[PDB]
C-alpha cells in the first residue's frame, strides 16, 4: 500500500532540463526503461505534464551492463520531511564496506498523486524524435522519499543479521548500505556476503576503512639555508594561515625582509627568528581547538587542484575551521582526464563525509561550469549526487594546504 | 470528420478562471464572412454553437487572405493561454542537416488542420468560446466553442504533437527502416526502400492518417526536393546551403546595416571568410534605427568581397554512422576560432565559428579547450557521439599547462595537426628566483578617492623609480609598478610585489585580458627571457 506523499509547502515539482545524452547512453536507457515500463515500474506520459528531472547511464565496475541515474536532487528538496540519527561508531571500523540495496524500492508503490514530478526524459540524437517521456509508478532509486518509505521493511530485513553480529554497524544512506566491522580482510568479506546473501533473498544485490583516516597537520619547510624568497613564501604561508591559528607569528622574520636584497640572497636566522618559528611549528602540530559539528548548518567541501594529479579538500560548516581536510592522488587510468580524478575525488569525499556526520556536503569545484556538466557523468558511480557550486581557488589556499604531511615511506604494503 | 482520437487532460493554472474579454464589434461584411466561415466548421464539428450558458469569452477578428483574398478568421486566445496550465516543453531544438543520414528517398507530408483534426479535451472547450457580433451590437452575438485544438491556443502544439506521436506508433514499429520526423504541421519522411517501395509506404502512411482523421492535401500544395531547412537545401543524399543574398542598395540606413551585419553573422559559420569590421564601424554615433549612413571605402570594399565569396557554393555530406567523426580547429586571431567537422577529409558535415571571446583574463589554451568543449556538446547533440580533434597545439604544450593549471581542464581524445598558426604559452613564469638577475622590489599606490598614485621598484643592484599618475587607481598603480620594473628590467628579471592582482597572474597566467594595462604587462612578460614574480603580504 501507498502513504500519502506531499511537495513541501508551495513547492512545485521540478521542470530541470535533460542534457544530450551520447548514443550508447540513450540506446542503454531505452532498454531498461521498456523493460522498467513492461515490469509496471513505470509508465509512458502525456504533454500535460510539465515536470521533468535528469537521467543518464552510469557503469560501476564488475559491470558490461548499464545502471540508469536520475538526478532527484531538485526533487528531492521540493520532497517534504518525513531517518536515522547515525551510527557515531561507523567512523571507527577497520573496514567499511558500501552495498548498493536500491532495487528493493520498485517492490513499493508510490503515491498516486505523486507520480507526475517523477516524470523523466529519455532524449533523441539530433532531435529527431521527441523525448520519450515517463514518470515512476514505483518508489524510485536516489529519490529521498524511497529510504524513509521503506525504512521499516528494512528495518525487519536486517535485524537478524545485525543480532548474529552485534560487532558490525548498518548505516544505511539513500540506495547505500554501509557495514563496518573489525574481523580481518578475509573474515571481514565473509561476513558481507552472509548480510547480502540475506539481502539477496529479497532483492537487493566500496571497502574503505574509517580508523585509518587521520587529519594530517601543516609542515612548514625546514630548508639547508634560507635566502629571501624562502622567507617571503613562509610569511605568506604563515600570514594567512593567522587566519586559522591566530598564535602564529611573523614578527620576526618579517624583521629579516627589511632589505631590497637579491630573492636568491641567503639570510641569517636570527635567534628569536628561530624561536618565532619554533612556536608556529607548536601551534601547528594539532587542529584547531573549538571546532564541533553543527547538525543545523551544512556541510562544506572544497577543493583545490594542486596539480600533477594531486588535490587537496577541507570539509567544514565555518570558514577556517575545518572538520577534517585531506589529500587525494588521482587513480591508476586518469593521467590526462582532471574531469576524472574531479569527481573520483568528489565521490571519495561524499563518501567519507557520509561515513563521518551521515549526510553531503555542498561541494565548492575548482572547475568551470562548463566543462564539468560536459564530462563528471562520464564517471560517475555512485547512487546519490551531492550539491556543488564552482569556484576560483584563492592562490594561497592552494599554498598552504599542499602544505600537509606525507607518509614516512607509505604504506609498506608488501 | 474529427477524431477517434483520445483528449489530454487539459486544466487552468493554478486556481486561475476562463476569459471573458467582451466581443470586439466588426462590419457588416465582416460578420457574414465569420458568420460564413464558422457556419462550416460547426458542421465540421470543430466547434459548436453553444448558448449564455457559457461565462467566457474569446475575441474573433475577421481578416482576408492573399490566396483567395475573401474573409478568413482569426481568433486572439492570448488570453485564454496566459490561463491556461504550463504543458512540456516542446522540441524547440531540431534536427541539423550534419546529423542526418543519407536516404534513399525523402517525402513530405502536409497535416494542415494538424489542429482542428485533434480533438480538444472535452472539459475545456467551455473556456475557448468566441462570440461572432453583430451589425450595430444590435441584437445579441452568435456564441460558440472549440471542440478542436484551436489554432494559436497554448496547448495546441505540445497536444497535436503527442497525438501525432501515438498514431504513428503502430507504423513505427510495423517498419523501421522508415525514419519519421514531425515538425510542427509537417512530417517529413524518409527511407533506403527504391521510389517504388517507398512511394507505397508513403501512401500507406497517407491512408494510415486519414484513418485517424488527419488528412494530406492534393498534388497543389504538395511539397518537392529539395527542402528549405533552416538556411540549408535538404537533397536525400547531399545537403546544399541555400544561397545567401546581400542586397545591392544605394542609401543605408542603420537597421539595414544591422540586418546586414547580422546576415553575414550567420553566413560567417559556413563561410569562415566573411568579415564585418568596416560594417560594424558605422554603426557608430548612430542617432536612429532609420538614420542613413553612408558606407566608407573599407565597408564598400569587404561587402564586396564578401559578396563574391557568398557566391561560391557550399553544398554537403550527411553523416555516416559507419566512418570517423572528426573536428578541427583553427585559431585565427585572439579569442576567435574556427572549426570544421567532417568524416571523408575535405567533405565537411558542419563548420563554424565561435565569436572572439574576450573575458576578464584567460589564456589561449585555456580559451583552446572552451571551443574543444562545446563542439563536443554540439557534437554530442547532433550525433550522440563526440568527435576526434586534430587541434594546433602540440601535445608538449598541452601537457605543460593543464597538468599543472589551477584550474581542473580537458579535451577529448584529439590528436595533434601542425597547421600555423599552433596555439602556444606566451611565456611561462620561472618556477624559482633568478639566481644573477635583478630583483625589483615594486609598488604603487594611491589614494582611491582622489586617484592620484605612485609607482615604482627598487632593485637590489641600485635601479629605482617613481611615477607619479593622475585619475588612476590601486590596482592600477600596482600594475603600473610591476609594468615599469619590466620595461627598465633586462632580459631577465625578479618582481616582488604585494599586488593581489599580481597572484592571480602568478596562478593563471593570462596572455589577454580586459585591461590594456594587464595587456602591457602581458606583453612585457613575452618578452623576457625569464620571469620570476613572487607575492609576499603587504603593510
Ligand atoms: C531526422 O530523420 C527524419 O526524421 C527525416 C526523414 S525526412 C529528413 C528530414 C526532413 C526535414 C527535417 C529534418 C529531417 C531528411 C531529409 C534529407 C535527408 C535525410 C533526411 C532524414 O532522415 N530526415
Amino acid at each position: 500500500e501507498t502513504v500519502p506523499v506531499k511537495l513541501k509547502p508551495g513547492m512545485d515539482g521540478p521542470k530541470v532540463k535533460q542534457w544530450p545524452l551520447t548514443e550508447e547512453k540513450i540506446k542503454a536507457l531505452v532498454e531498461i526503461c521498456t523493460e522498467m515500463e513492461k515490469e509496471g515500474k513505470i509508465s509512458k506520459i502525456g504533454p500535460e505534464n510539465p515536470y521533468n528531472t535528469p537521467v543518464f547511464a552510469i557503469k560501476k565496475k564488475d559491470s558490461t551492463k548499464w545502471r540508469k541515474l536520475v538526478d532527484f536532487r531538485e526533487l528531492n528538496k521540493r520532497t517534504q520531511d518525513f531517518g536515522i540519527p547515525h551510527p557515531a561508531g561507523l567512523k571507527k571500523k577497520k573496514s567499511v564496506t558500501v552495498l548498493d540495496v536500491g532495487d528493493a524500492y520498485f517492490s513499493v508503490p508510490l503515491d498516486e498523486d505523486f507520480r507526475k514530478y517523477t516524470a523523466f526524459t529519455i532524449p533523441s540524437i539530433n532531435n529527431e524524435t521527441p523525448g520519450i517521456r515517463y514518470q515512476y509508478n514505483v518508489l524510485p532509486q536516489g529519490w529521498k522519499g524511497s529510504p524513509a518509505i521503506f525504512q521499516s521493511s528494512m528495518t525487519k530485513i536486517l535485524e537478524p543479521f545485525r543480532k548474529q553480529n552485534p560487532d558490525i554497524v548498518i548505516y544505511q544512506y539513500m540506495d547505500d548500505l554501509y557495514v563496518g566491522s573489525d574481523l580481518e580482510i578475509g573474515q571481514h568479506r565473509t561476513k558481507i556476503e552472509e548480510l547480502r546473501q540475506h539481502l539477496l533473498r529479497w532483492g537487493l544485490t566500496y571497502e574503505l576503512h574509517p580508523d585509518k583516516w587521520t587529519v594530517q597537520p601543516i609542515v612548514l619547510p625546514e630548508k639547508d639555508s634560507w635566502t629571501v624568497n624562502d622567507i617571503q613564501k613562509l610569511v605568506g604561508k604563515l600570514n594567512w594561515a593567522s587566519q586559522i591559528y591566530p598564535g602564529i607569528k611573523v614578527r620576526q622574520l618579517c624583521k629579516l625582509l627589511r632589505g631590497t636584497k637579491a630573492l636568491t640572497e641567503v639570510i641569517p636566522l636570527t635567534e628569536e627568528a628561530e624561536l618565532e618559528l619554533a612556536e608556529n611549528r607548536e601551534i601547528l602540530k594539532e587542529p584547531v581547538h573549538g571546532v564541533y559539528y553543527d547538525p543545523s548548518k551544512d556541510l562544506i567541501a572544497e577543493i583545490q587542484k594542486q596539480g600533477q594529479g594531486q588535490w587537496t579538500y577541507q570539509i567544514y560548516q565555518e570558514p577556517f575551521k575545518n572538520l577534517k581536510t585531506g589529500k587525494y592522488a588521482r587513480m591508476r587510468g586518469a593521467h590526462t582526464n582532471d574531469v576524472k580524478q574531479l569527481t573520483e575525488a568528489v565521490q571519495k569525499i561524499t563518501t567519507e563525509s557520509i561515513v563521518i556526520w551521515g549526510k553531503t556536503p555542498k561541494f565548492k569545484l575548482p572547475i568551470q561550469k562548463e566543462t564539468w556538466e560536459t564530462w563528471w557523468t562520464e564517471y560517475w558511480q555512485a547512487t546519490w549526487i551531492p550539491e556543488w557550486e564552482f569556484v576560483n581557488t584563492p592562490p594561497l589556499v592552494k599554498l598552504w594546504y599542499q602544505l600537509e604531511k606525507e607518509p614516512i615511506v607509505g604504506a609498506e604494503t608488501f | 470528420p474529427i477524431s477517434p482520437i483520445e483528449t489530454v487532460p487539459v486544466k487552468l493554472k493554478p486556481g486561475m478562471d476562463g476569459p471573458k474579454v467582451k466581443q470586439w464589434p466588426l462590419t457588416e461584411e465582416k460578420i457574414k464572412a465569420l458568420v460564413e466561415i464558422c457556419t462550416e466548421m460547426e458542421k465540421e464539428g470543430k466547434i459548436s454553437k453553444i448558448g449564455p450558458e457559457n461565462p467566457y469569452n474569446t475575441p474573433v477578428f475577421a481578416i482576408k487572405k492573399k490566396d483567395s483574398t475573401k474573409w478568413r478568421k482569426l481568433v486572439d486566445f492570448r488570453e485564454l493561454n496566459k490561463r491556461t496550465q504550463d504543458f512540456w516543453e516542446v522540441q524547440l531544438g531540431i534536427p541539423h542537416p550534419a546529423g542526418l543520414k543519407k536516404k534513399k528517398s525523402v517525402t513530405v507530408l502536409d497535416v494542415g488542420d494538424a489542429y482542428f483534426s485533434v480533438p480538444l479535451d472535452e472539459d475545456f472547450r467551455k473556456y475557448t468560446a468566441f462570440t461572432i457580433p453583430s451589425i450595430n451590437n444590435e441584437t445579441p452575438g452568435i456564441r460558440y466553442q472549440y471542440n478542436v485544438l484551436p489554432q494559436g491556443w497554448k496547448g495546441s502544439p505540445a497536444i497535436f504533437q503527442s497525438s501525432m506521436t501515438k498514431i504513428l506508433e503502430p507504423f513505427r514499429k510495423q517498419n523501421p527502416d522508415i525514419v519519421i520526423y514531425q515538425y510542427m504541421d509537417d512530417l517529413y519522411v524518409g527511407s533506403d526502400l527504391e521510389i517504388g517501395q517507398h512511394r507505397t509506404k508513403i501512401e500507406e502512411l497517407r491512408q494510415h492518417l486519414l484513418r485517424w482523421g488527419l488528412t494530406t492535401p492534393d498534388k497543389k500544395h504538395q511539397k518537392e526536393p529539395p527542402f528549405l531547412w533552416m538556411g540549408y537545401e535538404l537533397h536525400p543524399d547531399k545537403w546544399t546551403v541555400q544561397p545567401i543574398v546581400l542586397p545591392e542598395k544605394d542609401s543605408w540606413t542603420v537597421n539595414d546595416i544591422q540586418k546586414l551585419v547580422g546576415k553575414l553573422n550567420w553566413a560567417s559559420q559556413i563561410y569562415p571568410g566573411i568579415k564585418v569590421r568596416q560594417l560594424c564601424k558605422l554603426l557608430r554615433g548612430t542617432k536612429a534605427l532609420t538614420e542613413v549612413i553612408p558606407l566608407t571605402e573599407e565597408a564598400e570594399l569587404e561587402l564586396a568581397e564578401n559578396r563574391e565569396i557568398l557566391k561560391e557554393p557550399v553544398h554537403g555530406v550527411y553523416y555516416d554512422p559507419s566512418k570517423d567523426l572528426i573536428a578541427e580547429i583553427q585559431k585565427q586571431g585572439q579569442g576567435q576560432w574556427t572549426y570544421q567537422i567532417y568524416q571523408e577529409p575535405f567533405k565537411n558535415l558542419k563548420t563554424g565559428k565561435y565569436a572572439r571571446m574576450r573575458g576578464a583574463h584567460t589564456n589561449d589554451v585555456k580559451q583552446l579547450t572552451e571551443a574543444v568543449q562545446k563542439i563536443t556538446t554540439e557534437s554530442i547533440v547532433i550525433w550522440g557521439k563526440t568527435p576526434k580533434f586534430k587541434l594546433p597545439i602540440q601535445k608538449e604544450t598541452w601537457e605543460t599547462w593543464w597538468t599543472e593549471y589551477w584550474q581542473a581542464t580537458w579535451i577529448p581524445e584529439w590528436e595533434f595537426v601542425n597547421t600555423p598558426p599552433l596555439v602556444k604559452l606566451w611565456y611561462q613564469l620561472e618556477k624559482e628566483p633568478i639566481v644573477g638577475a635583478e630583483t625589483f622590489y615594486v609598488d604603487g599606490a594611491a589614494n582611491r578617492e582622489t586617484k592620484l598614485g605612485k609607482a615604482g621598484y627598487v632593485t637590489n643592484r641600485g635601479r629605482q623609480k617613481v611615477v607619479t599618475l593622475t585619475d588612476t587607481t590601486n590596482q592600477k598603480t600596482e600594475l603600473q609598478a610591476i609594468y615599469l620594473a619590466l620595461q627598465d628590467s633586462g632580459l631577465e628579471v625578479n618582481i616582488v610585489t604585494d599586488s593581489q592582482y599580481a597572484l592571480g597572474i602568478i596562478q593563471a597566467q593570462p596572455d589577454q585580458s580586459e585591461s590594456e594595462l594587464v595587456n602591457q604587462i602581458i606583453e612585457q612578460l613575452i618578452k623576457k627571457e625569464k620571469v620570476y614574480l613572487a607575492w609576499v603580504p603587504a603593510h
